[PDB]
């Protein structure tokens, strides 16, 4: 239960810690890394779509950190609020019961009975 | 009547929180009750065709007589004394209350009988996969009786049943929304050879709403929703579901 | 925090002409990509070339209309080599160093303004502090949405008044903090004004007109209920703000005498136009309590400290009437707890209702009047040297007070229990009373019975003597009567 | 036989993922007119998200063939029909740039560079290799975080789990029969 | 309380008329008007020789509460179809569900493989006549074949003498020409914890011939 | 209650999360002028963004820790079982009605 | 100083008056274009080279063609002109002939489309590769596919990015 809402945000900040690495990474890929060495197997070839690249990227990495961010300080506050909801608070005087508690009562209203209506005895 | 119902349990071990959790949910305390239902059978030595003066396929059915039975008849110590149901459920555990039930069935401790809840039930609705248990119930009460043999056994006899087996059963019931009932229960075979609880390790956990129309679909599909919102609530704690209808079946068997 | 973080995730916004122009904006700039895109779909029809071709190619209306198949290339692999191989591609590929770079520097101005937008989610933090600080434990944990939707919109939380029994309408409570760190107090209705704005607490007041029997001046006094004017309930203070929310309930409690207020319409004793109600009853021409068809106590006056009987006797009343409604929100709890289908829906028959109010009324009254009117009738019989008594013991007869005997469970036992010693305020007719004779011996009695302030005086007796003779018969006209009746048939 | 097989080999597959940028931009571009509501931020993340996803397929797409595609270069030839309404065929069959190309050039003249040549532009390149191999150092710090993990299993079950007391249909079964619960 | 049932098997609709008026002047009161449904259950049961009983009668009361008592072979069990008759403690703990019906809905539902539901007789709009310490009750009896015959229902609080009020009403049959009518007030043996099923019962002697 | 503890604790949390975000916003700008060819603060660069992975690890293990603590408390009766906001309105006020009233009826009958 | 680079405008008017009627249009586009650099011109020079005889020396049945040039089947002088064009330009093979740097056309009724070329042969296939421009109404089109995509996909990208701009809002 609580255990299902946790594995939600352990992939939340796995997914936080994927990302301002493809930002760190794709940064030299965006950057340009055009390589003498053939077997280097990142491309950026075409204009408009290698540059493309750093337009998506913005996007994509800069908001998939940024939210799961968002999404992280949801869960956060998500477990207070859990906590918020409370538990079940017993009596702070149960099994010494307060107040004239008692048929002492039915004295009492006895008395108010008599104070309020009318006649003198 | 119709029973729409869910089914559960818990351990002895959980009931201590379920209980301060239900009466949350509900509002209620749970409220201590219990019953002994009797179950007959039709005579074995009689025989009888599967069908009416009016050509109708009818089967043979166990009755249930239900009651009450006064906590003075049933409880053991008087040390444990108190209210609460839930520590005294632990008390009584294992094992059995006086019982020897046969005694009340013919009177004793010249006489008269009680009232009864006299009840036939048929298996639950067919359904290739039901959100809820949706069950019919004939019932009538029996106010007292009458006549030479009137004690419940004698007048079971002459209408032609036979006593088969019994039980016992003490819990709490939880009265809640829109007639929803949940009662957190234990069962004890009743024999005179001893009695052993039936649901000895915990609780029997039975949610239900019994519903006066069967011919409203529409209040039985509200009932429905009622069940479903309460295992749905519940769910990730206790799940709640359909019992296997062949396990309701009080037919011949 | 996660409540502001789904705001922020709620698009939402009250702009003029600012949020107008700005989703126009994306509705231009957006379709201008959708529409180039669609360039994108007109090199489908380009291929030709294949049935798949023509599939692609219907993609324009246009191409609906410009039936052929049209293009064709050849061979610069060359050309290739000089996209690849020029000291141009080299250059270009600076290209692509000189725009990343730029996105780099948007990207460090984006995640900036950030840290500084996770700083106004600390003016949160501070609110959920303040939340944890001040009203905790027992309490409310009420959590809501409004302003429609049904999904995202406004979210929040907070407790609320009348809970176990029911009064019915417009009853709960809603609770949010400000920038001055104090928490206003919502109503979801009873509409906002940090712990309240304006309060009616349920009030009380008694007239007597007397005047030795003089000129019809009426007199009255109120048993007043103001623990004071000023107020507190401090900014930054959910302990005050919990001082705030019993006064809530007080305002929930006055509701209740609005209840009481149509339990009175079941009675011929006061209620003027249908816009105002007036609590009043014939003896000594008095009247008790008060509060108009439109409410009960709604604060406005100049105090000074004076008493008066009446005022001692009125603050008695209050008590009574407040407490006799909190027996109804007991026995309404009664049945709940104790059977299936909840309560709802209140007083039928106005027998549960008319407990309010009502039987107070019928109480004070009734029965006293009526036995003041008995005992000179009992003066009628006031003729021999005779006695005569009155006992509890109609009263005794029924309904005991606290008993140990309970009812069918230990948890229903004891609100059982509770119900019985209240009972006798909310039971009373009067007990009735007898008078007897020795020397061959007889005796005779009678019992009066209130039912709703109409009384019957039902009466009995019997000369105990060798050979036994007896009578009983259960109107005052009559009782006049039966008393010179039985004078004759006494000693005399 | 009259006439040519041209061009176009990966034509198909370019027309593919230029037409999916299109159907996801398209759907995006009706909703965005029904301003009156915007769909729920869920939603047009749904739709702006693989949309943005969609054109970087289609992005790929065309370098993957890149060599092939600028060398094929075909300019059109057609039934005299496309002649008629002319401006379509200029339209249709033109590359270009838009506004775009000039926050290219505050992109370019963004970057220090442009006209110093060859010796100093080499060297640039090398520097550029070394910011890259100083971000390897994220490799070395990424090691430091040290966070990689794992959610027997009767072994795990012990700990866990002891759950349910008996059969629940079993009872049930008894309570209408008599037949009694069996071990489960 | 005591009671007596009187049964005029030869009769006609108009015979009740006739004594209704024979006692016109001995009347206190009328009260509102009452119902009886009497069953005749055949048992199905051929493994039981004919060396003892078949047979068992059902007669629902409309005596405020939809109630029904079964009788077979001088042994009799009351039962009732209305909701609020129940008693209390038996719905509360579940054993009840509140939703009673008639037994004999039940018998001739669930049961009519061992019984089967041989004559119907219904009593519809019965007169109440209140005299003191005796109350007459009269209605016409039909079944599903026509007309059976006229009823009598003798109900007194007064345990005195009520020989003499059963004597008297014989009379009134005589002289309004009521030849060969059927009396039964029990056969001194049954015992009363409950009177009124015994009462109730006795009809079936008065209607078995 | 002595649980405001566990949730300035996590609340706190929140702010480490800020502070990945404030943290990771200089590895931004600061990886900005390091690929600019000016090595000027190469060293500052990888305090900062050893920094930003820091802040995270410490707020991944810190709300991780939470949820491990919730599920625990959950275990634990202290905090209530598995499930739902509801009702406490119901309980205590239903009594306590008397309690007030009663004790003000009792004090306007005698004092001092 | 600007450039007109990946083909824009035409040369206009200016030879509408010497007139363009097919074959003539050819050399109509060459002054236009800018675009005739070496062979077709060449052609045209070595003969236009003859002037006022100074002294200028040095050595400089039916049915056969190209595939291409099968498929086009060349009608009236522009034919003949053809004829010579293979002979300036032709590497020979036993059954083949490839072409160095020769401009050609192929037409219709208000418009046609123009290649500048180079042939490899052989019995049983045959292809140009060239530059190919079309010429309606004194204009030139030479494209590429991959540079014609780069186009308005670039182009919906930065708009689409003023779109996500624009998501500004809270």
């Amino acid at each position: 239960m609580s255990n299902q809402a946790l594995y939600e945000k352990l992939e939340q900040t796995r997914t936080i810690l994927s990302v301002k690495l493809a930002e760190l990474i794709n940064m030299t890929t965006i950057a340009d890394r055009n390589d003498d060495d053939e077997g280097s197997f990142a491309q950026e070839n075409s204009e408009l779509a290698v540059a493309t690249t750093s337009v998506m990227m913005v996007n994509n990495q800069t908001m998939q950190l940024i939210k799961n961010v968002q999404d992280l300080l949801i869960l956060t506050r998500s477990i207070k609020e859990k906590w918020l909801l409370n538990q079940i608070p017993v009596t702070e005087h149960s099994k010494v019961t307060r107040f004239d508690e008692k048929q002492i009562e039915e004295l009492l209203d006895n008395c108010i009975e008599t104070f309020v209506a009318e006649k003198t005895t | 009547v119709q029973q729409l119902s869910l089914f559960g349990s818990i351990g002895d071990d959980g009931y201590d929180l379920l209980i301060s959790t239900l009466t949350t949910i509900s509002g209620n305390p749970p409220l201590l009750y219990n019953s002994l239902c009797t179950v007959w059978k039709p005579n074995p030595s009689y025989d009888v065709e599967n069908v009416n003066s009016r050509n109708q396929l009818v089967e043979p059915n166990r009755i249930k007589l239900s009651k009450e039975v006064p906590f003075s008849y049933l409880i053991d110590e008087t040390m444990m004394d108190k209210p609460l149901n839930f520590r005294i459920l632990k008390s009584f555990t294992n094992d059995k209350i006086p019982l020897n039930y046969a005694m009340t069935r013919n009177i004793l401790h010249n006489e008269s009988c009680s009232p009864w809840s006299l009840q036939i039930s048929d298996i639950p609705a067919a359904g290739n996969n039901r959100s809820v248990s949706m069950q019919t119930i004939a019932e009538t009460i029996i106010l007292s009786s009458a006549g030479k043999n009137s004690s419940v056994s004698s007048l079971m006899n002459g209408l032609g049943y036979v006593f088969e087996f019994q039980y016992l059963t003490i819990g709490v019931k939880f009265f809640m929304k829109h007639g929803l009932i949940l009662e957190l229960q234990k069962i004890w075979q009743i024999e005179e050879a001893g009695n052993s609880q039936i649901t000895s390790g915990g609780f029997l956990l039975k949610a239900y709403i019994n519903v006066s129309r069967g011919t409203d679909i529409d209040r039985i599909n509200y009932t429905e929703t009622a069940l479903m919102n309460l295992k749905k609530e519940l769910q990730g704690y206790i799940e709640l579901s359909v019992p296997d209808r062949q396990s309701m079946d009080s037919r011949v068997a | 925090n996660e409540n502001g973080e789904t705001d922020d995730n709620i698009e939402t916004v009250m702009t003029q002409e600012q949020f107008v122009k700005r989703r126009r904006d994306m509705l231009e700039h957006i379709n201008l990509a959708m529409n180039e895109s669609s360039l994108a779909l007109e090199f489908v029809s380009l291929l030709l070339s294949s049935v798949k071709e023509s599939t692609g190619m219907s993609s324009m209306s246009p191409f609906l209309r410009k039936v052929v198949k049209p293009s064709s290339l050849n061979s610069d692999k060359i050309p290739y080599v000089a996209p690849t191989k020029k000291e141009y591609i080299e250059l270009d590929i600076l290209n692509k160093g000189w725009k990343l770079q730029s996105l780099n520097e948007s990207k460090d101005l984006l995640r900036a303004s950030f840290n500084k937008l996770s700083s106004i989610l600390q003016n949160e933090h501070d609110y959920w502090n303040k939340i944890m600080q001040s009203i905790s434990n027992k309490d409310v944990i009420f959590k809501i949405r409004d302003r429609t939707s049904g999904q995202k919109l406004l979210a929040i939380k907070y407790g609320y008044e009348d809970s176990g029994s029911t009064y019915k309408h417009d009853r709960g409570i809603a609770n949010i903090r400000n920038n001055i760190e104090s928490q206003n107090l919502d109503l979801i209705p009873h509409g906002t004004d940090f712990v309240h704005s304006v309060k009616k607490f349920l009030r009380v007041r008694i007239f007597t007109k007397i005047e030795s029997e003089d000129d019809y001046i009426l007199s009255g006094e109120s048993v007043m209920d103001r623990d004071s004017e000023s107020e507190e309930a401090e900014t930054k203070d959910i302990r005050k703000q919990i001082q705030l929310l019993k006064k809530i309930i007080f305002e929930k409690e006055l509701m209740y005498q609005i209840k009481k207020e149509c339990a009175l319409l079941i009675s011929y004793g006061v209620s003027i136009e249908n816009e105002n109600k007036v609590i009043i009853e014939l003896p000594n021409e008095k009247f008790e309590i008060e509060l108009l068809s439109l409410d009960d106590d709604s604060i406005v006056n100049h105090e000074q400290d004076l008493p008066k009987i009446n005022d001692k006797r009125a603050n008695l009343m209050l008590v009574m009437l407040r407490l006799l409604l909190v027996v109804i929100f007991k026995k309404t709890l009664r049945s709940r707890i104790s059977s299936p289908h909840g309560l709802i829906n209140l007083n039928v028959d106005d027998d549960i209702l008319i407990i309010r109010p009502i039987l107070g009324k019928v109480r004070f009254a009734n029965y006293k009047l009526l036995l003041k009117k008995i005992i000179k009738d009992y003066v009628l019989d006031i003729v021999p040297g005779s006695s005569i008594t009155e006992t509890e013991v109609e009263r005794e007869q029924p309904q005991e007070n606290k008993n140990i005997d309970d009812e069918n469970i230990t948890k229903l036992n004891k609100e059982i229990r509770a119900f019985d010693k209240l009972l006798n305020i909310p039971r009373r007719e009067l007990k009735i009373n007898l008078p007897l004779t020795e020397h061959k011996s007889p005796n005779l009695s009678l019992m009066l019975e209130s039912p709703n302030y109409c009384n019957a005086l039902i009466h009995i007796k019997f000369s105990a003597g060798t050979e036994a003779n007896a009578v009983s018969f259960d109107v005052e006209d009559f009782l006049h009567f039966i008393v010179a009746e039985y004078i004759q048939q006494k000693k005399v | 036989f009259d006439f040519n097989g041209v061009p176009g080999q990966a034509l198909d597959a370019v027309r593919m993922r230029l037409a999916q940028l299109t159907h996801s931009l398209r759907r995006i571009r009706d909703e965005m007119s029904k301003a009156e509501l915007p769909q729920w931020y869920t939603l047009q993340s749904q739709l702006n998200v693989t949309l943005s996803q969609l054109v970087s397929v289609t992005s790929t797409l065309q370098h993957f063939q890149e060599t092939l595609d600028s060398t094929v270069v075909y300019p059109l030839p057609k039934f005299p029909t496309t002649s008629h309404e002319s401006l379509v065929t200029t339209l249709l069959r033109k590359k270009n740039i838009p506004e775009v190309d000039e926050w290219m050039k505050y992109v370019r003249e963004t970057s220090g560079v442009t006209t110093a040549l060859l010796k100093d532009e080499e060297i640039e390149k090398l520097l550029q290799q070394d910011r890259e191999i100083t971000n390897w150092a994220r490799t070395t710090f990424r090691n430091e975080y040290g966070k990689h993990d794992f959610k027997h299993a009767s072994l795990l079950v012990r700990d866990s789990k002891p759950s349910k007391p008996f059969n629940v249909d079993d009872v049930l079964k008894f309570t209408f029969t008599g037949e009694k619960p069996i071990i489960t | 309380g005591k009671s007596a049932v009187i049964f005029v098997e030869r009769a006609t609709p108009a015979t009740l008329t006739e004594l209704k008026d024979a006692l016109s002047n001995s009347i206190l009161s009328v009260r509102d008007p009452w119902s009886i449904d009497f069953r005749t259950y055949r048992c199905s049961i051929k493994n039981l020789p004919a060396d003892v009983s078949k047979l068992m009668y059902s007669i629902t009361f409309h005596h405020h509460g939809r109630q029904t008592v079964l009788i077979k072979d001088n042994s009799a069990m009351v039962t009732t179809a209305a909701a609020a008759d129940i008693p209390p403690a038996l719905v509360f703990n579940g054993s009840s569900t509140g939703v009673p019906e008639s037994i004999d809905t039940i018998l001739s539902s669930k049961l009519s493989n061992i019984w089967m539901q041989r004559q119907l007789i219904k009593g519809d709009a019965g007169e109440t006549l209140i005299l003191d310490g005796l109350t007459v009750r009269l209605v016409n009896l039909f079944s599903s074949t026509g007309f059976k015959g006229l009823l009598i229902e003798l109900q007194a609080d007064e345990a005195g003498e009520f020989e003499t009020k059963i004597a008297g009403i014989e009379g009134h049959l005589a002289e309004i020409r009521a030849k060969e009518y059927k009396t039964s007030s029990d056969s001194l043996g049954p015992d009363t914890s409950n009177e009124i099923c015994d009462l109730a019962y006795q009809y079936v002697r008065a209607l078995e011939l | 209650p002595y649980i405001q503890e566990r949730l300035k604790s996590l609340n706190d949390i929140e702010t480490q999360l800020c502070s990945m975000l404030q943290e990771a916003s200089q590895v931004t700008f600061i990886f900005g002028e390091l690929k600019r060819g000016n090595e000027s603060v190469k060293p500052q660069f990888e305090n900062h963004v050893k920094q930003f992975y820091e802040r995270l690890d410490k707020s991944t293990t810190q709300l991780r820790k939470e949820i491990q603590l919730l599920d625990e408390n959950v275990g634990t009766r202290l905090l209530p079982i598995n499930v739902n906001k509801k009702a406490l309105g119901q309980d205590t006020e239903k009594m306590e009605e008397q309690l007030d009233l009663l004790s003000a009826i009792l004090d306007p009958s005698k004092s001092k | 100083m600007n450039v007109t680079p990946l083909d824009e405008l035409q040369w206009k008017s200016p030879e509408w008056i010497q007139v363009f009627g097919l074959r003539t249009e050819n050399v109509l586009d060459y002054f236009a274009e800018s675009p005739f650099f070496d062979k077709t011109s060449n052609n045209q020079v070595i003969k236009m080279q003859r002037q006022f005889s100074q002294l200028n020396d040095p050595n400089a049945f039916a049915y056969v063609d190209p595939a291409r040039r099968q498929i086009l089947f060349k009608y009236p002088m522009y034919m003949q002109l053809e004829e010579e064009l293979m002979k300036l330009d032709g590497t020979e093979y036993v059954l083949s002939s490839v072409r160095e740097p020769d401009f050609w056309v192929i037409r219709k009724q208000r418009r046609t489309n123009n290649s500048g070329v180079g042939s490899a042969k052989g019995p049983e296939i045959i292809p140009l590769q060239d530059y190919y421009i079309i010429g309606a109404n004194i204009y030139q089109s030479p494209t590429i596919f991959k540079i014609v995509q780069s186009r308005l996909m670039s182009t919906s990208y930065h708009l689409n990015s003023t779109l996500e701009s624009l998501y500004d809002l809270i």
